[PDB]
């Protein structure tokens, strides 16, 4: 099999993340919140969530979504790549 | 014969160790 | 020296006083039992610890508490 | 002399106890000796 | 402040020789220092922490020095099987004519001392050859300790000093030591072993000279990112491999045959790169759960807020349980220690087991120490984790915050968890002790047939189940149709099966009656230990007799002799009480281990099988019957090279015998013996023209257990110390 | 009307402290003095560490039982 | 049961021989017509009668040349644990139940600890057969077993 | 009362579709948990319903058995066929990934529901004749759904169990099995000895 499985795999995840899982896994997120403690965290701590990078153009996705349902897409792809070639048996 | 470390460690650094020691200990600012 | 301390809990007995044996404790006027008197610690310093008062007091808790503090040559009981 | 029974049924009940049962077990085993198991099911 | 120890006025104001002792105990205590904060607490912790690691990076530094100067390992990597490694030199004027012959061993040019700790096997199967591979190493190490004490001085100071804020930001940390600590490390790791202790296991040297223009496999690289991995495991070295030379070796660098190389009796280089880099993997995948600043992730806090079952049977579960353990740092130790307490038996007991090193199965002595070392690490350990546990419900514990909750709810029935734990130790005792006195009678009465030999056929299913021959049973991995066997059918298994079923190796060892017994009492000494530790601390705050035990804190004497007398009343004194069950227990474990191991390694597993039934077998054929090389260290007609550890061996029963005077007498009488004392000195003349600047007092009630409970242990660690190394270097 | 819990009556402790924490006891009497802080005093079939088996306590310190 | 039934069992047989051999060996100084004679004579066939019931009762043995017991839940080795566990703990809470049934009976009374001390060996005697119908505290557990206040 | 003499649980009143008041571990105590519990219900049922005819069927003809079904996939190159035919997509790894791409989709999408799933009866497109256009109609409906639907899960499980023990499965077959000497196979052979 050749390089072209890690695309399929990496554009489908993208896709679904995009399109299908993508309401869902926010609404979890604006529940859940951010990390407190005591309440918030930026409250000494030095660092803090990075607003502008956050922030995109498209209607809806962000740069690190692409990241995060890319490494599944990868890894998922990666995943069924090195089983082909194992070619184990079993019973 | 670098062996001859042993005193000092064993003797010397005690010795000097324990005094001061014992002269932070005794101290009255 | 250690930190000795009275409650409201107090019925006015004066056991501990008359336990003590360096004179910390005493009694003075109050009004909230029938003995109306309640124990005191005006002299913490003299203390030694042994808990004496402690080992005399019948309320259901301790109504006297000695707390172990900084040791000096007072609570120490030393003669020399 | 309901007194004297009274010394008795003490600590003293513990022992005509335990002695009796020390009898007991003695004979079951002088009866039965050397039981692993319970062989009658 | 005036003068020591200043991080507490109110003991240095003590005019008795009280403040020096207190001094030493209380410098890490920071919380209880004068004037501190919680910034100046996770400050001092956070510094201590570098020093520590500039100690540890010092000591190993000290090793590699030693072994590369004063030890052969360049002779020992020649012959693993016949050359004994060596700890040091010794240089001691004390040394007469014959302990100087009598030492120098090992072909060494003067006197020395012969390693234990087995970093000799460690060195060479991870890809150290010569002594100028030691000393860079060296260098390394003494390099880092630097680095460690700079950076411990570079964040004390004020432009440098993390925020408490930054301390308590959990989710940042967790995904760094998952990601990075974990597996990064463990990713790199995997990259030496087939860069560096592969290739030397088949004769080619690559050190930082040459791994560059260097492949470590043919291929090179290719199939990796091509997805077809399995390539890297078509060739594996053979069956006929010697370590460290080409005759056998193949070209695999990532395996998983499972098993043992049959020169080395340790498990594969090929197997272990392979191991570190999947390992690497769900560590680095795994540390991207927590949320951060890039708006994914989870906020750990709201996971416990929501794991409530319903039907309140847990109350209000999880909630506020994130603050109260990431505001305390006694929880968070306690974890800490109870979740490093276990790995620390974990590795004790896979390391005699499944040997990861070359050469070290077949060094008994090795073999031996490394196991009881960890065992009773983890021991103490395991002691300390139910020590801050109690701390932390005195001096962290907010009742209020934590409402009803899963850590409420085990004080509401504290009553219930101890008087169980009581029952299983009685259980465990009564009949434990009950069967090895009735077998010890048949035993005199000269019947040994009439004995209760119970056979522990649970723990031989188990055996079975994982493809051992014994017993039969027909289990599976032990039954040719069998899913779970075809499934691993011809990867792991031929591997696994063959050096589960070697007799020599400590593959999960035969065990039989004598081996049931021994458990229990294992299992008797844990359930009493857990037992004394978890009463200390779910009563830490209070009991009936003292319905206000905090106020006083972990650590006092006493409550008087009033309300019936309430000695050892505090949580640290249950402390003070359970170290001397774990020591019982860790003293179970050790002889079990080391005389099933000495009488396998004499091919007399007879002699362990028959007389570790009945406790009088265990005094006369484990302890008098390994005695006798030991405690003829010296002699009224010579000295042998055992000397020191006959020597060593009474001193631990010194140490020992003498903490029984702090544990049995008690203060009043030595105060009083001191001040006839005290009038003595002032009476005495040209004595009296020296006055003492500290008045002499006796030694408080608490630091007397303290003190007793060191010489006790002590003694205990060295005598069987002393014994066991003997014993097995004895005979090896 | 009279103060307190009746004398016949037997109340349950909620001193904490208290070595009859959750069990009961029977009330002897109740001191009817106003500025009294503990009356109620009540007994015990059997006694605690330090051998006593009575003791004063709060109105809100005890609650009737049946 | 990686073991071989001690019927069948050489390491067994040798005990037996051993054993016996020892006691005849013993024999020897007292003659015949004599007190330790009849005395080891007895011993012997004790001896022999106990290896006998561990063969007969179908008991497996060890390489040791002991026997062995299963305690699994084996159904051919009910006797050597569970048979006699169940007979166990029938007296034992045979004992606990009588024992909780004088404590009830005396709690409600006058100077309870004076019958702690001094038993009441009337009630004690009265009370001592109710054990024999002691897993009938079974349906005392399904109203009044244990208090509800803790 | 669908236990004849004992007292239902406060909760159910008997209104709801398929309440006999049973629930001797009161799972149901939490009525959001319960509604839950009512979707949970129908979905395992639906399935069940669907399950058995495609267990039973087939094995009329040739499918042997459902578990005969699955042995291809265990080799490699399955290819596995419906009727006779290899394909179309015939390997595991394509079948895998079409089932989750295909399924995922669709049971997310239940989940973006409200109004309790839409009452767990969505009746969209789903109710194209319309039954539920008459409540009183619906009711009747709904109830001999969930009779059906328990009717069938309990099959199911028969299935399972009766497939275990024998594995040479004949649900369809075990049957005949019986039916040739009842009386000396039952399961109270299975549940016995030799
Ligand atoms: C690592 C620490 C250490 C070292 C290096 C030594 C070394 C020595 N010890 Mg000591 N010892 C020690 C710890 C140590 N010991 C401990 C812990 C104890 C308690 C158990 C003792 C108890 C002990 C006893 C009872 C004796 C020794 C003796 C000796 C000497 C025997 C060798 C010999 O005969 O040669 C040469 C013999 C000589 C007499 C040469 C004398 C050395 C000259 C005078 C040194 C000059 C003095 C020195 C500079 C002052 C110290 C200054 C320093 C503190 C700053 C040797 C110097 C023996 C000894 O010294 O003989 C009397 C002896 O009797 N040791
Ligand atoms: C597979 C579905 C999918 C995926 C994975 C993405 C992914 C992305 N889009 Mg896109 N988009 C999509 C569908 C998708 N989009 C559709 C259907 C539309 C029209 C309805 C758009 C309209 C759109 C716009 C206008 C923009 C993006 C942008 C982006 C990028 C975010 C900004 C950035 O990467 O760098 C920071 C990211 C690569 C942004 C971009 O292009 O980055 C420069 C951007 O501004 N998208
Ligand atoms: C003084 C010495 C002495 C002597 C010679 C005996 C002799 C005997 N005892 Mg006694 N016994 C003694 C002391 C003695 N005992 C003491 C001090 C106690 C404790 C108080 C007992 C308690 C005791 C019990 C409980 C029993 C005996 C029984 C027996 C008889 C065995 C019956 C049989 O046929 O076996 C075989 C019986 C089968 C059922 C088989 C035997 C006559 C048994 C008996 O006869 O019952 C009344 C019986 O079970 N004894
Ligand atoms: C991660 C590891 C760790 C850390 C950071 C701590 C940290 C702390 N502990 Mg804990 N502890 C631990 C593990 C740890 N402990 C383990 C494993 C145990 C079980 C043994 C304990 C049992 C324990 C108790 C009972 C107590 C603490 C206390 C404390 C606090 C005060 C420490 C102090 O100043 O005293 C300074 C310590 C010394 C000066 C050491 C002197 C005594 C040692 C034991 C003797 C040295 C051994 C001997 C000399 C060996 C040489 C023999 C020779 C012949 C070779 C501090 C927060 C104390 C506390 O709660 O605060 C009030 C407290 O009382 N710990
Ligand atoms: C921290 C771990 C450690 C430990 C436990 C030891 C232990 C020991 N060393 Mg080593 N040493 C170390 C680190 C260590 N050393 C380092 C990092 C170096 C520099 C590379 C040395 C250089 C050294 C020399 C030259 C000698 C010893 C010797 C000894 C032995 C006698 C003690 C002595 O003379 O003082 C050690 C002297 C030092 C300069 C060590 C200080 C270095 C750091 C700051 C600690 C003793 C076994 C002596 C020996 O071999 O006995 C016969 C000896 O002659 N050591
Ligand atoms: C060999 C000495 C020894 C023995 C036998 C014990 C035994 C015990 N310890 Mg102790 N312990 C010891 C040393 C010992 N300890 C030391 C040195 C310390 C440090 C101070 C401790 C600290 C310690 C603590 C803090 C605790 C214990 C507890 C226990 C009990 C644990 C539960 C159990 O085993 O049930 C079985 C009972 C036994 C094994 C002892 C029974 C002895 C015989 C078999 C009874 C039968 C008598 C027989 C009829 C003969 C009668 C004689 C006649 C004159 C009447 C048990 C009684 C724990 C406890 O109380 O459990 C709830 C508890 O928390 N121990
Ligand atoms: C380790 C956990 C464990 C537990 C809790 C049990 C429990 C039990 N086993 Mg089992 N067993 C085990 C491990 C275990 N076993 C292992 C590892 C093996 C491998 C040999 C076996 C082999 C085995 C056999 C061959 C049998 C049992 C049987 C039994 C039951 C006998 C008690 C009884 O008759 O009813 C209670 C009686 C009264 C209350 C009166 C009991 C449920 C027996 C059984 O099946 O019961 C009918 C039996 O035949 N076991
Ligand atoms: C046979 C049992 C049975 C019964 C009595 C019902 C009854 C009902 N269903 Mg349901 N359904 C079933 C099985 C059943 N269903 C199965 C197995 C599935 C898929 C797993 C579904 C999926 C489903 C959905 C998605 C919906 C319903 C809805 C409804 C309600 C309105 C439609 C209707 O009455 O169907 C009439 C009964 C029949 C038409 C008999 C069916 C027999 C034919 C011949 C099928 C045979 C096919 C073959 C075996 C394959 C009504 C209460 C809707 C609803 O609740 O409205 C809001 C709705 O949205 N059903
Ligand atoms: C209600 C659906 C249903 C139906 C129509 C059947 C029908 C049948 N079963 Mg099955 N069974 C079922 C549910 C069902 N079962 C469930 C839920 C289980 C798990 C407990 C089993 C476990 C089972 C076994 C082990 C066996 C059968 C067998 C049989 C066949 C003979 C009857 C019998 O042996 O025992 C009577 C049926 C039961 C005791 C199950 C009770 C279910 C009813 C509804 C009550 C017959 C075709 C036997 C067979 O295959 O023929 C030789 C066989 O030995 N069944
Ligand atoms: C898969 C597998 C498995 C598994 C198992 C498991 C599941 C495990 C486990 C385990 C476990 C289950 C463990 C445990 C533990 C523990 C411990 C060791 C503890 C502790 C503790 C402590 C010490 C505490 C403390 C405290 C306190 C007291 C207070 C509060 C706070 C704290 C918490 C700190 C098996 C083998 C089956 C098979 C093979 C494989
Ligand atoms: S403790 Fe001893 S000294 Fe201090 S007050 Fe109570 S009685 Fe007096
Ligand atoms: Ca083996």
């Amino acid at each position: 099999n050749p390089s072209l499985v890690i695309s399929l795999s990496t554009g489908l995840s993208l896709f679904l993340g995009r399109f299908v899982f993508f309401n869902f896994q926010r609404e979890n997120v604006a529940k859940q919140g951010l990390p407190e403690q005591n309440g918030v965290t930026h409250f000494e701590a030095g660092d803090s969530r990075a607003k502008e990078y956050a922030g995109v153009s498209k209607s809806a996705a962000a740069l690190v979504d692409v990241l995060a349902w890319g490494s599944i897409g990868h890894i998922v792809a990666y995943y069924i790549l090195a089983t082909s070639s194992n070619g184990y048996d079993p019973k | 014969l670098p062996s001859l470390f042993v005193p000092l460690v064993g003797l010397l650094f005690p010795a000097v160790a324990m005094a001061s020691l014992f002269l932070h200990v005794e101290k009255r600012l | 020296s250690h930190s000795v301390k009275i409650y409201d809990t107090c019925i006015g007995c004066t056991q501990c006083v008359r336990a003590c044996p360096t004179d910390v404790l005493e009694m003075i006027p109050w009004g909230g039992c029938k003995a109306k008197q309640i124990a005191s610690a005006p002299r913490t310093e003299d203390c030694v610890g042994c808990k004496r008062c402690e080992s005399a007091c019948p309320t259901d808790f301790l109504s006297v508490r000695v707390y172990l503090w900084h040791e000096t040559t007072r609570s120490m009981g030393l003669a020399y | 002399r309901d007194l004297k029974t009274y010394l008795s049924v003490a600590p003293v009940a513990s022992t005509l106890w335990f002695a009796a049962l020390a009898g007991l077990l003695i004979e079951i085993n002088r009866l039965f000796p050397d039981a692993l198991t319970f062989p009658f099911f | 402040a005036l003068r020591l120890p200043r991080f507490s006025q109110g003991i240095a104001q003590d005019p008795t020789t009280r403040r020096i002792w207190f001094g030493i105990a209380t410098a890490h205590d920071f919380e209880s220092h004068d004037d501190i904060t919680e910034g100046r607490l996770y400050q001092n912790i956070f510094a201590s922490h570098f020093g520590q690691l500039a100690i540890i990076f010092l000591w190993t530094s000290g090793n590699l020095f030693h072994v590369a100067w004063q030890g052969n390992f360049e002779a020992w990597v020649q012959d693993p099987f016949h050359v004994r490694p060596i700890a040091h030199a010794i240089w001691d004027p004390h040394f007469g004519q014959p302990a100087v012959e009598a030492f120098t061993r090992g072909g060494a040019l003067g006197p020395v001392n012969i390693a234990y700790s087995g970093v000799y096997q460690w060195w060479y199967t991870i890809g150290l050859r010569t002594n100028e591979d030691l000393y860079t190493g060296a260098i390394f190490l003494l390099f880092l300790s630097f680095i460690s004490l700079l950076a411990g001085w570079l964040h004390l100071q004020p432009k440098w000093k993390p925020s408490v804020s930054w301390f308590k930001n959990a989710e940042s940390r967790l995904n760094h030591h998952l990601s990075g600590l974990f597996g990064v490390s463990s990713l790199a790791w995997a990259g030496h072993l087939v860069h560096v202790a592969i290739p030397g296991s088949r004769g080619e040297y690559v050190r930082w000279n040459n791994f560059l223009d260097v492949l470590p496999y043919p291929q090179g690289l290719g199939p990796l990112l091509t997805g077809q991995w399995n390539l890297y495991a078509q060739n594996p070295s053979s069956s006929n491999h010697l370590f460290g030379t080409t005759q056998g070796a193949g070209t695999a660098i990532l395996t998983i045959l499972g098993g043992f190389h049959p020169q080395t009796q340790s498990l594969w280089l090929t197997d272990m790169a392979h191991h570190h880099l999947a390992i690497a993997f769900l560590f680095l995948i795994g540390g991207l759960m927590y949320r951060t600043n890039f708006g994914i992730g989870h906020s750990i806090k709201y996971i416990l807020e929501a794991h409530i079952p319903p039907g309140g049977r847990l109350g209000r579960g999880h909630k506020g349980l994130y603050d109260t353990i990431n505001n305390s740092i006694h929880f968070q130790l306690g974890l800490a220690l109870a979740s490093l307490g276990v790995i620390t038996s974990l590795v004790a007991q896979h390391m005699y087991s499944l040997p990861a090193y070359a050469f070290i199965a077949q060094d008994f002595t090795t073999q031996a120490a490394l196991y009881t070392h960890h065992q009773y690490i983890a021991g103490f350990i395991m002691t300390g984790a139910f020590a801050h546990g109690p701390i932390f419900f005195i001096r962290d514990y907010n009742p209020e915050q934590n409402a009803d909750n899963v850590l409420a709810r085990m004080l509401e029935h504290k009553e219930a968890i101890i008087s169980h734990l009581s029952w299983a130790s009685l259980f465990l005792g009564f009949h434990t002790l009950g069967l090895y006195v009735h077998n010890d009678v048949m035993l005199a009465f000269g019947t040994p047939e009439k004995q209760i030999l119970i056979e522990p056929i649970f723990a031989q299913w188990i055996q079975s189940a994982h493809g051992k021959t014994s017993y039969g049973f027909d289990v599976l991995l032990s039954s040719t149709n069998g899913p779970a066997l075809n499934a691993g059918r011809n990867i792991w298994l031929p591997g696994w099966l063959n050096a589960i079923n070697e007799n020599s190796n400590s593959l999960f060892l035969t065990i039989g009656p004598g081996d049931f017994l021994v458990h229990h009492a294992i299992a008797l000494g844990l359930h009493t230990t857990t037992l004394i530790l978890v009463k200390g601390a779910l009563d830490a705050r209070g009991s009936k007799l003292m319905p206000d035990k905090k106020d006083f804190g972990y650590s006092f004497p006493c409550d008087g002799p009033g309300r019936g007398g309430t000695c050892d009343i505090s949580a640290w004194d249950d402390f003070y009480l359970a170290v001397f069950w774990m020591l019982n227990t860790i003293g179970w474990v050790t002889f079990y281990w080391h005389w099933k191991h000495i009488t396998l390694w004499r091919g007399n597993v007879s002699q362990f099988n028959e007389s570790s039934t009945y406790l009088m077998g265990w005094l006369r054929d484990y302890l008098w019957l390994n005695s006798s090389q030991l405690i003829n260290g010296y002699t009224p007609l010579v000295c042998n090279s055992l000397s020191v550890w006959a020597w060593m061996f009474l001193f631990g029963h010194l140490v020992w015998a003498t903490g029984f005077m702090f544990l049995i007498s008690w203060r009043g009488y030595w105060q009083e013996l001191i001040e006839t004392l005290a009038w003595a000195h002032e009476r005495t003349p040209l004595a009296n023209l020296i006055r003492w600047r500290d008045k002499p007092v006796a030694l408080s009630i608490v630091q007397a257990r303290l003190v007793g409970l060191v010489h006790f242990s002590v003694g205990y660690i060295f005598t069987y110390a002393a014994f066991l190394i003997a014993s097995t270097s004895g005979k090896f | 009307p009279p103060i307190g819990p009746k004398r016949g009556a037997k109340v349950k402790i909620l001193r904490q402290e208290s070595y009859w924490y959750k069990g009961t006891g029977s009330v002897v009497t109740v001191d009817q003095d106003p500025n009294t802080r503990y009356p109620v005093v009540v007994r015990f079939n059997k006694v605690n560490y330090a051998n006593v088996s009575t003791n004063n306590y709060a109105l809100d310190e005890v609650e009737e039982v049946k | 049961s990686g073991l071989t039934p001690c019927k069948e069992s050489k390491q067994f047989a040798k005990r037996e021989k051993q054993s016996i051999k020892k006691l005849e060996s013993s024999l020897k100084i007292y003659a015949a017509d004599s007190a330790p004679a009849l005395a080891i004579n007895a011993t012997i066939e004790k001896t022999k009668r106990r290896f006998d019931n561990y063969a007969k009762q179908g008991l497996l043995c060890g390489a040791d040349g002991l026997p062995h017991l299963i305690v699994s839940g084996d159904q051919r080795h009910w006797g050597e644990f569970i048979t006699p566990g169940i007979l166990f703990l029938y007296i034992a809470g045979w004992i606990g139940w009588v024992g909780r049934s004088y404590l009830i009976a005396i709690r409600d009374e006058k100077k309870p600890t004076q019958k702690e001390i001094i038993i009441d060996v009337p009630l004690a005697s009265r009370l001592v057969f109710r054990g024999f119908s002691w897993p009938i505290a079974a349906y005392r557990e399904l109203l009044n077993g244990e208090l509800v206040a803790k | 009362d669908w236990m004849p003499g004992q007292p239902r649980p406060s909760y159910l009143d008997g209104s709801a579709p398929g309440d006999f008041g049973f629930d001797p571990l009161r799972l149901g105590e939490v009525p959001e948990n319960l509604e839950r519990f009512k979707e949970s219900e129908l979905i395992h049922c639906r399935w069940a319903m669907l399950a058995v005819p495609g267990i039973l069927v087939p094995e009329a003809l040739g499918l042997g058995n459902w578990v005969k079904a699955q042995e291809w996939a265990a080799l490699p190159g399955g290819q596995a066929t419906y009727l006779g035919n290899p394909v179309p997509w015939g390997t595991l790894p394509t079948i895998l990934v079409i089932e989750f791409l295909s399924i995922a989709f669709v049971e997310h999408q239940r989940s973006m529901e409200k109004d309790p799933e839409k009452k767990k009866y969505p009746g969209g497109a789903f109710d194209p004749l319309g039954y539920s256009k008459d409540p009183k109609k619906f009711h009747e409906y709904k109830i001999k759904e969930v009779k059906n639907g328990r009717l069938a899960l309990l099959a199911f499980v028969g299935i399972c169990v009766q497939q275990s023990a024998y594995p040479g499965t004949g649900p369809l077959e075990n049957l005949a099995t019986h039916l040739a000497d009842p009386w000396h196979n039952n399961i109270g052979i299975n549940v016995l000895i030799p």
